[PDB]
């Protein structure tokens, strides 16, 4: 399936994935697409942030939802 | 508690001192950053350390190019922000003295006239509290207020971030001195002046190992003229070779 992750400029990343693919395996299809560390990358669904650990199913993202990327720049 | 807020520029080697006995890839990273950078200068860790570091790389680029046309644009900008932080319920009285301070600063680096000032005294000024902090606050203002201004489209991103509405966020974690900034912020002041940045990330991240570089993200409102260095936790200044 298709989902859409939003960033803080405006652009729309859309990604192929199915409900049993990794958090983990999200951040490295948007590495493959923007070239960013999946370190580097925060995820969120619906105001939660999503773990590495639990898959697309368990924070029950469908078809073609929309996801919010943040990278990981707090400091002091 | 005795360092200065902003630090003298230093070579990058003393940056591999502090993680020669870390990870390899740190240092790895850090030879690559010699070869791209002449020098580093540190700021404080005192919280503000991406405002400090933006305000005293931003004022010194105007030093050193004496580009007047960028300071008029700027001006132009920070006149736009006064108006929008008027129209978000904020009277002048609350923030007026940090925006004729930044301005007094940016007025002064330019040559020609009775009140310029040089590189030493750049420095003292970044390094004197009552001027420094008010400089800080006023880029958080203006943050405050870009971000305000456009709650809309930054909703989802800090809701997800911290579980807060955009006016709570700004009012607890943009405004308040030495509260720690992040992506949001630096997306916020960077539109707002529409100054680029870019933050070159130095942290263990590798894809192939074997292989590995400092990446970098660019914040374009044509490579940056400001260069930023990030370790997980903390900002500085980066020069370029």
């Amino acid at each position: 399936m298709q989902i859409f992750v939003k960033t803080l400029t405006g652009k729309t990343i859309t990604l192929e994935v199915e409900p049993s693919d990794t958090i983990e395996n999200v951040k490295a299809k948007i590495q493959d697409k923007e070239g960013i560390p999946p370190d580097q990358q925060r995820l969120i669904f619906a105001g939660k942030q999503l773990e590495d650990g639990r898959t697309l199913s368990d924070y029950n993202i469908q078809k073609e939802s929309t996801l919010h990327l943040v990278l990981r720049l707090r400091g002091g | 508690s005795k360092l200065p807020y902003v630090g003298d520029k230093e070579p990058l080697s003393t940056l591999a001192a502090e993680f020669q006995s870390g990870s390899p890839i740190l240092q790895e990273k850090i030879k690559l950053l010699g070869e791209q950078y002449d020098a580093l200068r540190r700021t404080r860790g005192d919280g503000n350390c991406f405002y400090r570091s933006f305000m005293f790389s931003y004022l010194e680029h105007i030093l050193e190019t004496q580009d007047k046309a960028e300071v008029e644009r700027i001006l132009k900008k920070i006149e736009q922000c006064k108006k929008t932080l008027a129209d978000l319920g904020y009277i002048e009285f609350t923030f007026e003295d940090f925006f004729s301070i930044f301005i007094d600063q940016l007025e002064s680096v330019l040559q020609g006239h009775e009140s310029s000032i040089g590189a030493e005294e750049l420095l003292e000024r970044t390094r004197d509290q009552m001027v420094s902090d008010y400089v800080v606050m006023f880029f958080r203002f203006v943050t405050s207020g870009e971000i305000q201004r456009r709650a809309e489209f930054f909703e989802p991103f800090i809701s997800g971030l911290t579980n807060s509405t955009v006016v709570q966020f700004c009012k607890a974690s943009v405004e308040p001195m030495g509260e720690e900034s992040d992506h949001v912020h630096i997306i916020a002041l960077s539109d707002a002046l529409g100054v680029p940045i870019r933050v070159m990330y130095l942290d263990r991240s590798s894809c192939d190992a074997g292989n590995i570089s400092v990446n970098h993200h660019d914040f374009s409102p044509e490579k940056p003229y400001i260069t930023l260095l990030y370790r997980p936790g903390h900002y500085d200044i980066l020069y370029p070779k």
